[PDB]
């Protein structure tokens, strides 16, 4: 989604059809403003979530002691040193899936044999 | 059911936001498929 | 128914398937017719036949019943179908000075029991 | 050690998971009622949305947790400024305690004395107590959106 707040008041924008030209804007319900849409899409849901996966991932990560390490070569610096956790998407349903971070470039790469990722 | 993507785009027939955001709560809660009410997680037995 | 178927288927053719348508033509118608038926678608458608074709048979698999799998230990009995195909498990059913229960159940003919 | 306020502060959020219109309330002790979050940062000076929300999502590019927080901001839509926000919570006594005057100064009174005992009990310390609240948030979502 990501939304904008109204310059002047800083309170939130709420979507309002012009019905004669057929545009979406975003008026302040504070003040007179109005702004024109910067996207069509106004409300996303996502129920079959992928965003808490690779939560946290300060590049203190190292500094961790409780995180366990591999001898992965990384497919960047090719580098086998990185820590490795779980999907941090704390759900019941959630696949056991590896996120390896690397001890030097920092890029996380997976252990998903079935998909092909960027996160 | 071949296409890449699985896509159901609706439509309706001044003020329309509320209303569908209440559509797509009927429609993900109260819209039954398949199955019998009450009856989940069916498994099969020898 | 027719418207438806025619338508549707027209439708678808447109878608894508064209072509186819174309053729138508051509064829026849027838184819338608047828357508118406179936438805146709497939056959118606292509060349979806066989992903939608495919995609029956997931589901079809998602429609049976988990089976508890356990082992059978040659030197424990039934009272019935006096065979030595039987499970155990064993749980603190009495207080910390005469320890261990352990349950059988004849995974073929299906008598439960107790040992103390 | 100083009297002991045994008063625990609940953060909740109504509806369920799949109920439309999810809303966030807040139970305040010697409040009979529970006050939708936003009012309660405007009865502490955080008077306009995202300035509120600021205080509670710390990060500009997560919609998610944001969009979770657009049922709060309808809600506290009705108060839009510091005094109206404390007669607000002034008329839900207490009792109610009958007289403007009398309501508003209260609400003042129970954020100071009441709310957040732990930090401060002081006066100038609206700024510390509403960036807590926005932590509570924080973590009440946190817990809802499965992180
Ligand atoms: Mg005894
Ligand atoms: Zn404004
Ligand atoms: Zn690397
Ligand atoms: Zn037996």
């Amino acid at each position: 989604t990501t939304f904008r707040f109204c310059r002047d008041c800083n309170n939130m924008l709420y979507p309002r059809e012009d019905k004669e030209n057929n545009r979406l804007l975003f008026e302040c319900r504070t003040c007179s403003y109005v702004e024109e849409a910067g996207s069509p899409l106004v409300y996303r849901h996502e129920l079959i979530t992928n965003i808490g996966e690779t939560a946290g991932v300060v590049q203190d990560i190292g500094s961790d002691p409780t995180l366990p390490r591999s001898d992965r070569e990384c497919p960047k610096c090719h580098s086998r040193e990185n820590v490795f956790f779980q999907s941090q998407q704390r759900r019941k349903d959630t696949s056991m899936v590896l996120f390896f971070v690397c001890l030097s470039c920092s890029h996380i790469f997976t252990s998903d044999q079935k998909n092909k990722r960027t996160q | 059911d071949n296409d890449e993507k699985l896509i159901i785009r609706c439509r309706v027939v001044a003020e329309e936001d509320h209303m569908l955001k209440k559509i797509e709560n009927t429609m993900l809660e109260n819209i039954t498929l398949r199955g019998v009410e009450n009856i989940e997680r069916v498994v099969m037995m020898k | 128914a027719y418207k438806a178927r025619y338508r549707i288927i027209y439708s678808n053719v447109i878608s894508k398937n064209n072509p186819d348508l174309k053729h138508k033509i051509a064829n026849g118608d027838i184819t338608p017719e047828f357508l118406a038926t179936c438805d146709a678608k497939d056959l118606a458608p292509a060349p979806l036949k066989q992903k939608i074709e495919e995609i029956a048979k997931q589901n079809l698999y998602n429609a049976q019943g988990a089976t508890i799998e356990r082992s059978v230990t040659d030197r424990f009995t039934c009272g019935k179908c006096k065979e030595k195909k039987v499970s155990y498990y064993q749980l603190q059913t009495r207080s910390a000075d005469e320890p261990l229960t352990t349950f059988c159940t004849c995974e073929a003919c299906g008598n439960r029991w107790k040992f103390s | 050690k100083g009297s002991r306020f045994i008063s625990t502060l609940q953060v909740k959020l109504y509806g369920r998971e799949g109920s439309s219109a999810r809303t966030i309330k807040a139970t305040l002790p010697y409040i009979k009622q529970d006050i939708p979050i936003v009012i309660i940062f405007r009865a502490l000076g955080i008077i306009p949305d995202g300035e509120i929300l600021e205080h509670i999502c710390y990060d500009v590019n997560d919609w998610q947790m944001l969009e979770m927080l657009k049922p709060c901001v309808e809600d506290g839509f009705v108060i839009q400024d510091r005094e109206t926000a404390l007669d607000f919570i002034g008329r839900r006594g207490t009792a109610l305690g009958i007289k403007k005057e009398k309501r508003i100064q209260y609400a003042k009174d129970i954020l100071q004395k009441e709310f957040l005992p732990h930090i401060t009990q002081l006066e100038g310390f609206e700024s510390r107590k509403a960036f807590f609240l926005g932590y509570m948030i924080n973590r009440l979502l946190l817990c809802a959106l499965d992180r």
